[PDB]
């Protein structure tokens, strides 16, 4: 039953691997990226956040959907190299303009009636 | 047999980060998995076979320029069938959200005599047709 | 103060872990009640829960003892432990 | 077919795609799992996920088939099943002047083989399904997203996926440039119950549970 | 119209009116329906 | 028929208006409130009821399929007249 | 064993004997056509849809009144079964108004349906129509009657569930009209429910009439709080708003009934509500605020004060997460007045055992019982579901009905043992020969009513009533598990407030008067303002401006049971929780969130932030408020009476009077009912009649 | 013919829309009549299919003449059931000829 079809990676060490090698491609294309589309943040903001995007995910544990993750994260760094993504795409992972949205009970009980 | 060559994963199915819904729709929504009730008005039961997944329901508002129904919820009209309640179980785990199972209501086996309405020594006896 | 000020027992009707705590039920919690008329000691049952020993102190505070798998006695030295010392 | 209401019935086709239907299975044994023919006549071969190249690669060459032209690849997404995902495959023959359906399932983590081998034509639906299913065709030679904007989080065919989704754009004068938000309706989409209470077609009725 | 004339019905307009967006005779969408919910009103003296 | 209220907003013919309090009413300045002048519940009124020599009256509105769908009115009611419940004629049944 | 075979379009079933050929043809998934045949009434066999062709035989039988044979072959789907279906439907609608678009049952029809399904598709009746005269039956029912398929459902639902006689036929053939013949009205705890079985608009909802139509409404499953039953019903919801509430079936409690105030009482939580936070000007009087200045004002009293000078009293329609919610709160400040307005004996062993404050016996053991005593309750109108229930009894297993209590109309013939409460020493004792009754009885069932509890010899009552149930329990002749003891309730906040381990009745508060008050909702008016320490600070939460709201210093706006999702535990002692329909209205706030909030302002933060949460903490209060739909037994009911004996008061010469005793107290008994326009028509109407009530109803 | 509205309140059009854009509330008249208090059109989510009129059952809702009814605002073209009863007042005189020309074609 527990006997699945594998996308890339047999086992998390060797899923692992590919996160790593992702990270790289992605480290070094911040600083191309902030030039060639002329934005107004720092490398080292832009290298934050997609310390953040690894970051959120850093719970799985399954080789399979580890591999689907780099995939998709694959996908979207010949978007942006290729730069078929624009300003607006790219500026999207910093949510300038959301204000900042309250996350304690009183804060949110004064507002609305949201969990 | 199937000669893919196979990988064993103990972990349980768990695929939220793929399927990119925000946080806040996944954590703090509650789904309620269900068979419809039947509506009294109508005697027909074919809405009564399939189980449904459905959300909590959350705010709505008056437009201030026409009064309509607004509403900042994007799981408002969301309505899933399934064929049994395991099925939506399985798909609600997967999907990261926590739910609510409510035992299917059947109607029970009844009685029914029409010789009863004219009983001789009992109460059924019927005062009019 | 800091005394107690109410005692919950919970149980099963029909598990056998439980059934020290029915035995006390049974016998000795007409004699605990005449003793402590106004403290409200609360039996609530309900179908296959570990049986536990709740007690409230004042100001908010709680405790609990686990009654599973309890002789009856062992159940009335909990309860006398709790009703003797207080917090 | 004196009947001015009715759609006339064609038994010489189903005789015809009944038979093509078992000398497939016949061939096909590893991959076939169930072969059915329908009232209108058209002949649905299902097929085990890993018998996508054999099957339509027989199908495309066989002497007896020639079903050259693929109409057409899609998914169904039907969140009961435990593999929700439905990969149909049309498929034309003009040698024979004949239709065929193939049937597939897979999940949302297992992989299906490209068949882009096959048919060149596939290249695009199959990136098709990826973008509005979330369904992977491994070794695909580009794949990525076909109909969804660039960053575009979610795959919107999916059942669970919300009609109006979960973010919407707009054009913010401080930032200059158009950045997205989380979606909120002046008017929320009225969902109506239509279904009736009363069967309809007793043919179909499924056995009780 | 002058052979073949239109029925006459009390409530037909007698005047026509071209186009009128961007005067002040411009139609301004409103909501027709009164208030759903009434609110309580508090008690007009001081207790106590 | 269209009556103005104290702060001079017209009321419409499902009695809807601007309280003095409400801050809606600002988009009616510099423009104005539509408000169709005929009340379809006065002119209705104005029709006169027919008087018929049945106990059963048909309405199909007028105009036969231009109409609405033919309904049967019960006269047998001397305590009120028959209405049609599309286009709210009334009738009454005449004395023999 | 006994079961007979019988197929159904070839396919076997087996089937017990008795059994029609209708029901037959359920074991398989078939719904045979119907519009007479209802499976809680009477047969009737008149509309003749049910037709049905048995192979092998050349009549047609109606399936809703013949009983399978074995050896018979259904055929559902023949030639001459959709033909005899064809040909009534044409008979059913040769007469029937073009009247659906301006028909509240568009949409929800069973006659346009099952012609759609099991009927033509065009007419060939070329004549004139039948028209027939309205009939006011008064103000919640309107009746268009040309709609009428001459079914009568009313008229056996009346007769054989609400017990009223007054629905009937007059005249014959096409002629024949379903009416009273005179100017009545159908006023019962139960009028509403002909409108859902009768299938066609001819009865509709005067309320609901022209607001909706069915399928622009969602449904939300939720709970009856209008009284202790716990009525499961479905709030339809368009846009934001509640339109109309329906029943929801469940076998073990309404069945698929609710009363006209669950049903015609929704339109009151549109009025009168508290919507925004009120403070005390220095004038002295009530004006709008913030949650953040209201909650600051209410925390720093109860910072100031301490221990007694902090009290809460809760009312009928309170959740119990609100209810363990300020518990906690008052007990941070060593607080345990925490009080009900529904008094329930303290004597022996009060709340300590739910056994002593249930119905154990359910409200589907009343079936199974052999003899009711009813001890100061009118169940009609405290219990409009739960009587029902007694009446099937009555009329279904031969059940009889005895009642100490002033001589009320059940609906069903009763035996009158008297009026004062010295009889129940009697019945005790063996003198009065009803005893000999009970003793004789396999499963007899003693109710004694919430009602009578409230008078000052309540304790009495209650003692002298478990003696009665312990005698004949204790008899060998009752049974093994039989529970004979029971007490109705007619308020719903009330088993979840005892168990949760709240003190029954405001006498707490007069030995010790407070100098804060919590008004959780308490609307009745138990303890006012002549009965406190003169400059209390007193705080209301709630949904309406009632009787509690003008006299509080502080207003905190809360949600109502369409507005949140709670728990309720009913008479039983069965857990139920609502699901939100529309949200709370303006500035108001679920009611256990304004708790928790002022905990944190106050620095007592409570240990909850999620409704999740919360209900933890009320399994750990007691394990069977998160254990929804399930009725949990309750025992140790000889330890209880053991205690009641120690005291010994006096029962008091008064008569036990219940305090609803005609229609007319039934519509109005809480603060959502009195809000209501709906409940205002029907009381005029009661007290008055048709002669002002009467409105034009023309389609 | 009378002045009353052909309207019902029946709400077969609202149902039928495929843009869901017309919404609809409606309640007893002080005279007893079915009638509505809101009927709003949402000109900028309208396909003009006319299914409206096709399943109006008493001729109330139409799709008229006009196609010059461009505005300067969006606001402009939310039309409520005071500006499409003013079009109809307004076109009445078109509109029934051409349903006279027409409606034994429907
Ligand atoms: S009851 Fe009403 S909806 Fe049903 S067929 Fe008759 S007129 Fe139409
Ligand atoms: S009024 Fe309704 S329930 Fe009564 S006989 Fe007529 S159709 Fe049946
Ligand atoms: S014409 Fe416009 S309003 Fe009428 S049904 Fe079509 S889309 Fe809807
Ligand atoms: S416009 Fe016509 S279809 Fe629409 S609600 Fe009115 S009567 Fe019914
Ligand atoms: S359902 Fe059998 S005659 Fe009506
Ligand atoms: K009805
Ligand atoms: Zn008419």
């Amino acid at each position: 039953s527990t006997s699945v079809k594998p996308i890339f990676s047999r086992d998390m060490n060797e899923a692992k691997r590919r996160v790593r090698e992702l990270y790289r491609a992605w480290y070094r294309e911040v600083p191309n990226t902030v030039h060639l589309f002329q934005l107004d943040i720092s490398v080292k903001q832009g290298r934050d956040k997609v310390r953040e995007m690894f970051k959120k995910n850093a719970h799985i544990t399954d080789p399979r959907v580890v591999d689907l993750l780099v995939i998709k994260g694959k996908m979207e760094l010949e978007e942006t190299i290729k730069v078929w993504k624009q300003r607006t795409h790219v500026m999207r992972f910093f949510h300038e303009t959301e204000a900042p949205r309250p996350k304690d009970f009183l804060s949110k009980f004064y507002v609305g009636h949201d969990p | 047999t199937r000669d893919t060559q196979l990988i064993t994963v103990d972990e349980k199915l768990d695929i939220t980060t793929i399927t990119g819904v925000p946080e806040e729709h996944i954590k703090t929504r509650k789904a309620r998995i269900f068979v419809p009730a039947r509506n009294n008005m109508q005697s027909g039961v074919n809405n009564t076979k399939k189980w449904k997944m459905e959300f909590d329901t959350r705010e709505r508002w008056e437009n201030p320029l026409m009064g309509w129904a607004s509403t900042a919820d994007p799981l408002s009209n969301l309505v899933l069938t399934f064929s049994t309640k395991e099925d939506a179980v399985a798909f609600a785990e997967k999907n990261g959200w926590s739910y609510d199972v409510e035992e299917r209501k059947v109607p029970k086996p009844k009685s029914k005599s029409y010789g009863a309405n004219f009983s001789w020594n009992k109460r059924t006896r019927v005062s009019t047709k | 103060k800091l005394g107690l000020r109410e005692i919950r027992i919970h149980l099963c009707q029909r598990s056998p872990g439980s059934q020290g705590v029915r035995d006390f039920i049974e016998k000795r919690y007409v004699e605990l009640k005449k003793a402590n008329p106004d403290l409200p000691i609360l039996i609530r049952e309900c179908s296959d829960v570990q049986p536990k020993l709740w007690a409230r102190y004042a100001f908010g505070q709680e405790k609990n003892v686990s009654l599973n798998n309890f002789s009856a006695d062992q159940v009335t030295r909990a309860l006398e432990n709790v009703l003797s010392s207080k917090a | 077919d004196t009947r001015p209401t009715v759609r006339p019935r064609n038994d010489v086709a189903h005789k015809q795609l009944s038979a093509f239907g078992e000398y497939v299975a016949e061939i096909l044994p590893k991959y076939v799992q169930q072969v059915q023919v329908s009232c209108f006549n058209e002949l649905e071969i299902c097929i085990h996920p890993d018998g996508v190249i054999p099957v339509l690669t027989f199908l495309r060459d066989h002497s007896n088939a020639q079903f050259k032209s693929l109409a057409d690849l899609t998914a169904v997404d039907i969140p009961t099943r435990q593999n929700r995902f439905e990969i149909v495959y049309n498929l034309l023959s003009l040698r024979f002047n004949s239709r065929i359906r193939v049937k597939t399932y897979t999940d949302e983590l297992t992989p299906i083989e490209s068949s882009v081998p096959v048919y060149k034509a596939a290249n695009w639906y199959e990136r098709e399904i990826w973008d509005m299913f979330g369904v992977f065709f491994a070794n695909h030679p580009d794949l990525r997203r076909i109909l969804t904007d660039y960053g575009f989080e979610g795959h919107p065919f999916r059942k669970d996926f919300p009609l109006s989704g979960y973010v919407e754009l707009r054009y913010d004068d401080e930032v200059k440039r158009v950045v997205a938000e989380p979606v909120e309706l002046a008017q929320e989409f009225r969902k109506f119950d239509l279904n009736s209470p009363w069967e309809a077609f007793p043919a179909y009725r499924q056995p009780p549970e | 119209p002058t052979v073949k004339p239109p029925t006459a019905r009390k409530f037909i307009w007698t005047n026509h009116k071209f186009n009128l967006s961007g005067t002040p005779q411009q139609y301004v969408p409103y909501s027709t329906t009164r208030k759903k919910i009434q609110e309580w009103v508090p008690p007009s003296t001081p207790y106590k | 028929g269209v009556r103005t209220s104290p702060t001079g907003e017209k009321v419409t013919h499902t009695g809807q208006v601007y309280d003095d309090g409400d801050y809606r009413k600002v988009r009616f300045v510099g423009r104005q409130k539509e408000v169709n002048e005929n009340f379809a519940i006065d002119l209705i009124a104005e029709q006169p009821v027919s008087q018929v020599g049945s106990r059963v009256i048909s309405c199909d509105g007028g105009g036969g399929a231009l109409g609405h769908p033919r309904v049967y009115i019960n006269l047998d009611k001397e305590t009120k007249t028959g209405t049609c419940g599309y286009c709210g004629l009334q009738f009454r049944q005449q004395h023999h | 064993s006994n079961l007979i075979e019988v197929f159904v379009d070839g396919q076997s079933v087996m089937v017990e004997p008795g059994t029609t050929v209708l029901q037959a043809c359920e074991k398989v998934g078939m719904q045979i056509p119907r519009f007479c045949y209802h499976e809680r009434l009477s047969v009737a066999g008149n509309c003749r849809m049910c037709l049905v062709e048995i192979e092998k035989a050349p009549k047609v039988v109606a399936a809703c009144a013949m009983p399978v044979m074995k050896g018979w072959n259904i055929l559902t789907n023949s030639e001459k079964t959709k033909k005899a279906r064809e040909g009534v439907m044409e008979f059913l609608l040769a007469n029937h108004p073009l009247d659906c678009p301006i028909c509240d049952q568009g949409g929800e029809c069973d006659l346009q349906d099952q012609s759609m399904m099991f009927g033509s598709d065009r007419s060939r009746f070329l004549e004139g129509k039948r028209a027939v005269e309205d009939k006011n039956i008064g103000p919640l029912v309107k009746t268009i009657m040309t709609r009428c398929i001459q079914c009568t459902r009313c008229i056996r639902f009346a007769s054989e569930i609400a017990g009223v006689d007054d629905l009937g036929t007059t005249g014959r053939g096409n002629d024949m009209q379903v009416g009273t013949y005179i100017e009545k009205m159908f006023m019962s705890e139960l009028s509403g429910n002909i409108i859902d079985i009768c299938p066609v608009g001819a009865l509709t909802s005067k309320p609901y009439a022209f607001t909706a139509r069915p399928w622009e409404t969602r449904k939300t499953e939720s709970i009856d709080v209008m009284d202790a039953v716990g009525s499961n019903i479905v709030v339809s919801t368009r846009t934001g708003e509640v339109m109309r509430i329906l029943p929801r079936m469940h076998e073990d409690i309404n069945e698929e009934w609710i009363s006209d105030k669950t049903r015609f009482a929704y339109d009151g939580l549109k009025r009168q509500r508290l919507t925004e936070p009120m403070v005390r000007n220095e004038k002295g009087l009530l004006t709008h605020t913030t949650w953040e200045d209201a909650l600051s004002r209410v925390a720093g009293m109860l910072q100031s004060f301490q221990g007694n000078d902090v009290a809460a009293i809760a009312g009928g329609l309170v959740d119990a997460e609100a209810l363990i919610a300020l518990k906690d709160l008052l007990n941070r400040v060593d607080s345990d007045t925490l009080c009900t307005e529904e008094v329930f004996p303290t004597a022996g062993a009060g709340t300590d055992l739910r056994s002593n404050y249930l119905l154990n016996t359910t409200i589907a053991g009343v079936e199974e019982a052999d003899v009711v005593l009813l001890v100061g309750t009118n169940p009609r109108f405290e219990a409009p579901l739960f009587n029902a229930r007694i009446r099937k009894s009555w009329l279904h297993n031969d059940l009889k009905v005895a009642l100490i209590g002033s001589p009320v109309d059940l609906t069903y013939r009763y035996d009158h043992l008297g009026d004062s409460p010295k009889i129940l020493q009697d019945i005790a004792s063996g003198s009065h020969p009803f005893s000999q009754v009970l003793q004789e009885a396999k499963k007899p069932m003693v109710i004694l009513g919430s009602s009578a509890l409230q008078r000052n010899d309540g304790a009495a009552i209650l003692a002298a009533v478990s003696n009665i149930a312990q005698k004949i329990r204790t008899s060998s002749g009752v049974t093994g598990d039989w529970k004979v003891m029971n007490i109705l309730h007619r308020i719903a906040s009330q088993v979840a407030a005892l168990d949760l381990g709240y003190k029954p009745g405001v006498e707490a508060i007069q030995k010790n008067p407070p100098k804060m008050l919590f008004l959780l909702g308490a609307d009745g008016g138990c303890i006012t303002r002549q009965d406190l320490p003169k400059d209390c600070f007193i705080v209301y939460q709630g949904h309406h401006g009632d009787v509690g709201a003008p006299i509080a210093d502080v207003i905190l706006p809360g949600a109502a049971y369409t507005e949140k999702s709670a728990t309720y535990v009913n008479t039983e002692g069965r857990a139920q929780q609502t699901k939100v329909a529309v949200t709370p209205p303006g500035l108001a706030r679920e009611d256990w969130k304004i708790i928790r909030a002022l905990s944190e302002i106050a620095g007592m933060t409570l240990p909850y932030d999620t409704l999740d949460q919360v209900r933890n903490r009320l399994e750990e209060v007691s394990p069977n408020l998160v254990r929804y739909d399930d009725v949990e037994g309750a025992n140790y009911f000889q330890q209880a009476s053991e205690l009641s004996k120690l005291v010994n008061q006096q029962l008091l010469a008064d008569p036990l009077v219940p305090p609803q005793l005609t229609i007319k107290d039934f519509y109005m008994t809480d603060s959502i009912s009195r809000a209501s326009q709906t409940m205002a028509k029907c009381v005029k109407a009661v007290t008055e009649g048709a002669h002002a009530v009467e409105e034009p109803s023309i389609c | 013919p009378s002045g009353e509205e052909r309207c019902i309140a029946c709400k077969l059009c609202e149902a039928v829309c495929p843009a869901q854009a017309i919404t609809i509330e409606a309640e007893p008249r002080a005279d007893g009549s079915r009638r509505t208090t809101r009927y709003d059109i949402d000109m900028t989510k309208c396909i003009y299919c006319g299914f409206c009129q096709e399943a109006c059952p008493v001729d109330a809702i139409v799709e008229g003449p006009n196609f010059e009814f461009s505005t300067e605002t969006h606001e402009e073209l939310l039309y409520n059931k005071e500006k499409l009863l003013n079009n109809g007042d307004k076109w009445e005189a078109e509109i029934a000829a051409n349903i006279q020309a027409d409606y034994l074609y429907r």
